[PDB]
């Protein structure tokens, strides 16, 4: 049960970026996957989850309209998008694997550090 | 909604001593430890239960709304940031000193 | 043998109950279905026999009074002349209420009396 | 004192067993035993948990098994995995007219045929192919069987009991003051729907909101209406069906030209009734949150074509209606026409290996049905936004099986009494 | 008044309706699912009847035994129901069963055999 | 435990009948268990019916009327011999007794009571 | 030419290892049931049988 | 142990009946029989 994350990327404001995140270890359809972003010297911030079986995303009011989550099954790679960036959107992004009703995450990705 | 508080912001503990940090929150509470520059790891998933592979020195106790994280025999590599989280909400953790 | 006394009268067919009593117990499902159906039918019959206080007895007497409304014929004729099959149709209409009377009047009240007086 | 033995005592315990059916079709009926008495147990209170009810999983796997069993003796469309030649038909660009080579009843000869295919069923490689040609094998549904739901009663074996809750204001969990006993449930029509529950059972008292734990935003919210909301769905196109001999005693049913003009299929719902049901829902939902909070509504965020749109079956044909107009409002403190799409390659039960082909139906398709509940997801992060969501069919059955529970009967007891055996 | 109709009634009043409970105990997809239930019901009924037969109480709804015992009968038979009784006394039922099997039945067989 | 009194004499092996009595009832793998269940139920029911017809319902030790082949003394039979040796020795003479009890002896006794009452 | 039924049905071979010769078959009833027989020599299709 | 492995190429079917592909695999000497074809 290991999550592989893509490398860092730097971009200008008003651009789009992709951060692939792949799970190869376990039965993937039975567990949600959450995304967290942290600013330097600050606590984590929730970004939202995606359902592997149906692809239904969920995002907070601040991020809604700018971030879209998508999955691509194979005979499982999770993505993330940001339509419009800004000066303050420089953070680090982590994949997490929810496994119970307690919202306890036991597996995390290496992380991607995105600068704007 | 969810009301959450972290009182022990900065702490100065010596090696081998036992210290506790108080987190007040509503709902299921998790204790995480994150070294600088590394992804967080799960220490306590329900607020009083222990995770597989974690040192036996780590433990927790819940009294009413208050939650406490207790450890004994501090190690040189045991000084890092520790934070409590509930569902989506999380508060920045506490950094200890040698 | 089996069903040998079918034509005999009621008096002479009461001494051969054991012969019928001990014969009550693709190509792969048609045997299993029969094997379970026989058991179910036997257990149902034995349950009804037992809950009247007659378990373990082929011929049991009951203290349920018999009125002439259900049927009325001379005791000399019934056991000497007519057959069990002939009697089955005559009283077939009122069997259910007789069973209902046997349910609680025969045994339940007597069970409570035995419980108190023991 | 001396111990005694009683063989008949009213005692029950929690246990799980096989429940049988009592009542052509995809769900095999007339293979069920033909089917009452209901007893009201007085001065008894028992606890019900609908979120760990076992009768839901059993019925889910039974319906899956019935589907798989009913699709077995039908035609396999393996020779239809071929490079099509599609062209435009002249709801613009929705239909295609595709010609292809097909095998005939003689092994060494071919034929050239054509059919009308929807846009949602083909992908490009002018040359087109079916969607499932790389992930799944497609089989044709037999025209004899009908997809119309028929009520099914679930009954417990001998020695087992089913207890139901008659409390009108009962939520998902907690003791039920008024209990009762039956051995067969009411008719539960198997209907598939993702965002709006159809042909269900209404609530006598008022709208009721049930979730496993409402603090968790990852759990769906089930809303039960107290009055139905009539919806009228139609497919105005007049279709003609064809037959093609694809082998020895094997026929494939294709669509001929549409007679008359081509129009979009749709559904109509009443505006005032929906604007009152939304108000009642907002009030009952505002019970849980603060009174100062304001309740928003929005259409689905994203996902599959099954969870972004209200999907159902209307008389043997599959509809995917857009419900963005229903869920656009904000509450602080004429009719609505819903465009729909039609698909023929159907992959359901959230499996990625077994597809199915629905033969075309000739004529005009009309459905008139009720709306008796919603499935929602509240966004997390003084305003709350609720967006419709579905895709998992166990919620659909939890909506019906919340009252009932199954209990073992244990009739042996050893009570004290003042008597001794002679 | 019916099947399980005295569930809430006091034990004294519930003991009068033994027969209504005792009567209902015996009696492709949904082709084997009915057979499983048919076998299971017979098995359970036979097990209960064997347990009654071992104790010498065969064919008796209200049996008397020879095993001696707070909990005055006045409060038990007048102020409680069978369910609370079960919840309170389920702990000791195995030892009571074990005593009933051999303490009073096989012995009675020995004295009856030696008497004649 | 179960079958533990095998080597013991018939005198000392007749006090543990209950422990042997309990254990009568107690897709390739889904068909080999239903067969076992039905077979066990059927055998137990047949034995119970055989006991019941003779007049022995729910009784592990009975006494019946027919007189009593063997020439051994009672002390010899119940002192040293075990149950299995007796079963192997007298397997021939069982069928005579089995029909003797059910046909007449009980069937007669079921009538006089009816005649008496 | 072509086979007679390639437009209506599919062919499966008759599998030479088996034989088509009929052999007598009985039809026996479960426990609790019996099969009645009529021994009337001049017996019509329907009606009473005096020699059951 | 030279000669115990053989690289064999052949024509195989695809998802589509019209066209086929040319594939290859490594087989053992025990699983191939002469008919170099
Ligand atoms: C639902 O979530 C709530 C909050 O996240 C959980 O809170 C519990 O609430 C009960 C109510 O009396 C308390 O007794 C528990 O102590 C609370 N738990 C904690 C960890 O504080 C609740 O457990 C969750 N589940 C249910 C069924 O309510
Ligand atoms: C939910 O409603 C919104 C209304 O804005 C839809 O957003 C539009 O979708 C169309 C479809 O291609 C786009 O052309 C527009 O650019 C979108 N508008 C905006 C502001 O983004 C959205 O598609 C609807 N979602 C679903 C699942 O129906
Ligand atoms: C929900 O119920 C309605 C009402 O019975 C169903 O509509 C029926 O559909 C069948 C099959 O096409 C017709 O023969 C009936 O005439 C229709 N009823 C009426 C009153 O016209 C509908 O199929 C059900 N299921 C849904 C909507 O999924
Ligand atoms: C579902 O319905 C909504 C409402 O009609 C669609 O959103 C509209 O899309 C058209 C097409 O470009 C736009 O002109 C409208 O402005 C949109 N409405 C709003 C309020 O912005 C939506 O596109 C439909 N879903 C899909 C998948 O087409
Ligand atoms: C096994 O044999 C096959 C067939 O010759 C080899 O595959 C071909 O290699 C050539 C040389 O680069 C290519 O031009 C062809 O396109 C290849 N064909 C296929 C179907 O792959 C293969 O390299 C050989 N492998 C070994 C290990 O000897
Ligand atoms: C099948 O083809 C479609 C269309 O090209 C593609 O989207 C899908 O990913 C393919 N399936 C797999 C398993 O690659
Ligand atoms: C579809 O294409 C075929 C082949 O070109 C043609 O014969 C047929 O008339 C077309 N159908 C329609 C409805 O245009
Ligand atoms: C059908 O087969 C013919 C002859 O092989 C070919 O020319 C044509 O492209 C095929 N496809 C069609 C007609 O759609
Ligand atoms: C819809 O609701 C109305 C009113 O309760 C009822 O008369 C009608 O039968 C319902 N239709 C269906 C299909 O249940
Ligand atoms: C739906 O409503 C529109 C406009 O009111 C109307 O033109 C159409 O005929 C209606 N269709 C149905 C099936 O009621
Ligand atoms: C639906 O159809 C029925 C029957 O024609 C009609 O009475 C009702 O008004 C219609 N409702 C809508 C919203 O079109
Ligand atoms: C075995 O035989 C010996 C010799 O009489 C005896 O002492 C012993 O009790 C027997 N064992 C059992 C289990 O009966
Ligand atoms: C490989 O095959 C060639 C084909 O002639 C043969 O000459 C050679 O000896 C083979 N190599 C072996 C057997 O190691
Ligand atoms: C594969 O097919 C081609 C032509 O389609 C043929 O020439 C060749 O001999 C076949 N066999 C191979 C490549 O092994």
């Amino acid at each position: 049960v290991q999550l592989l994350q893509s490398g860092a990327a730097v971009t200008k404001p008003g651009a789009s970026v992709r951060v692939s995140c792949e799970a190869s270890g376990y039965n993937i359809r039975d567990y949600f996957i959450h995304w967290w972003r942290q600013a330097p010297g600050q606590g984590l911030q929730w970004v939202g989850w995606i359902n592997p079986k149906t692809g239904q995303p969920n995002n907070p009011r601040q991020f809604q309209g700018r971030v879209s989550l998508t999955r691509h099954a194979s005979w499982f790679s999770f993505y993330m998008d940001l339509k419009a960036l800004r000066s303050d959107d420089t953070a680090v992004y982590f994949c997490a694997r929810q496994r119970s009703d307690y919202w306890d995450f036991d597996v995390w990705g290496s992380g991607t550090q995105v600068t704007v | 909604d969810i009301q959450m508080t972290q009182s022990p912001s900065s702490l100065s503990a010596s090696v081998g001593d036992t210290v506790t940090i108080t987190c007040q929150a509503n709902g299921y509470l998790n204790w995480y430890q994150q070294r600088r520059g590394k992804a967080p790891k799960l220490l306590i998933y329900d607020g009083s239960k222990l995770e597989r592979g974690v040192p036996s020195r780590f433990s927790g106790r819940r009294w009413g709304q208050e939650y406490n994280l207790t450890i004994n025999n501090l190690q040189p590599e045991d000084i890092a940031t520790y934070f409590c989280q509930v569902y989506e909400f999380v508060v920045p953790g506490t950094r200890l000193d040698l | 043998g089996f069903l040998g006394a079918a034509g005999s009268t009621m008096g002479a067919a009461s001494m051969t109950l054991t012969v019928q009593a001990r014969n009550l117990l693709v190509w792969g499902i048609k045997q299993l279905q029969a094997r379970v159906l026989a058991v179910e039918r036997y257990l149902r019959d034995q349950q009804l026999l037992g809950i009247w206080g007659c378990s373990g007895k082929l011929i049991c007497c009951t203290n349920v009074p018999w009125n002439s409304s259900w049927s009325n014929r001379n005791l000399s004729e019934i056991w000497d002349n007519m057959t069990w099959l002939q009697w089955d149709k005559e009283i077939s209409n009122y069997t259910q209420i007789i069973y209902g009377l046997l349910e609680e009047s025969q045994n339940q009240q007597e069970k409570n009396e035995q419980d108190l007086l023991a | 004192l001396w111990v005694t033995v009683y063989y008949g005592v009213p005692v029950w315990k929690d246990a799980e067993t096989t429940l049988f059916c009592a009542s052509h079709n995809v769900w095999a009926t007339h293979a069920c035993v033909p089917t009452p008495q209901e007893i009201h147990l007085e001065n008894v209170t028992e606890e019900f948990n609908m979120w760990k009810n076992n009768m839901v999983e059993q019925m889910h796997t039974d319906i899956i098994s019935l589907w798989d069993q009913s699709l077995k003796p039908c035609v396999k469309l393996t020779p239809l995995c071929v490079t099509l030649q599609c062209t435009n038909v002249t709801m613009r660009g929705e239909l295609k007219n595709c010609s292809f080579n097909m095998t005939t009843e003689l092994r060494d000869k071919k034929q050239k045929v054509y059919s009308l295919f929807y846009r949602l069923d083909v992908v490009q490689i002018k040359e087109y192919r079916l969607i499932n040609c790389n992930t799944s094998a497609i089989t044709q549904a037999c025209p004899k069987v009908s997809f119309e739901p028929i009520p099914i009663h679930y009954c417990a074996p001998a020695g087992f009991a089913i207890l139901k809750c008659k409390d009108k204001k009962f939520n998902g969990t907690g003791p039920c003051p008024s209990v009762s006993t039956v051995q067969c449930t009411h008719g539960i029509k198997p209907v598939v729907s993702t965002q709006l529950l159809l042909n269900g059972s209404l609530a006598e008292e008022e709208v009721m909101i049930r979730s496993e734990n409402i603090t968790n935003n990852a759990k769906n919210i089930l809303v039960q209406f107290n009055t139905p909301v009539q919806i009228n769905c139609t497919r105005p196109n007049n279709n003609t069906r064809k037959s093609i001999r694809i082998g020895p005693g094997q026929a494939f049913y294709a669509t001929g030209d549409i007679i008359g003009d081509i129009r979009q299929a749709h559904c109509n719902v009443s505006k005032a009734t929906w604007n009152e049901t939304l108000g009642k829902v907002v009030k009952q939902l505002r019970k849980h949150f603060g009174n100062n909070t304001i309740i928003r509504f929005a259409n689905s965020s994203g996902g599959d074509l099954e969870v972004t749109t209200h999907s159902f079956n209307c008389g043997g044909e599959f509809f995917y209606c857009n419900t963005s107009g229903l869920f656009n409002s904000t509450w602080i403190s004429d009719s609505i026409t819903l465009p729909c799409r039609i698909k023929q390659i159907i992959n359901m039960w959230q499996r990625i290996g077994q597809a199915m082909y629905a033969p075309p139906i000739q004529g005009v398709i009309r459905c008139v049905s009720n709306i008796t509940g919603l499935i929602l997801t509240r966004d997390g992060g003084t305003t709350e936004t609720f967006r419709p969501g579905g895709g998992d069919m166990r919620d659909n059955w939890r909506s019906e099986l919340y009252k009932y529970k199954v209990v073992k009967i244990e009739p042996l007891g050893v009570a004290p009494t003042r008597c001794k055996r002679r």
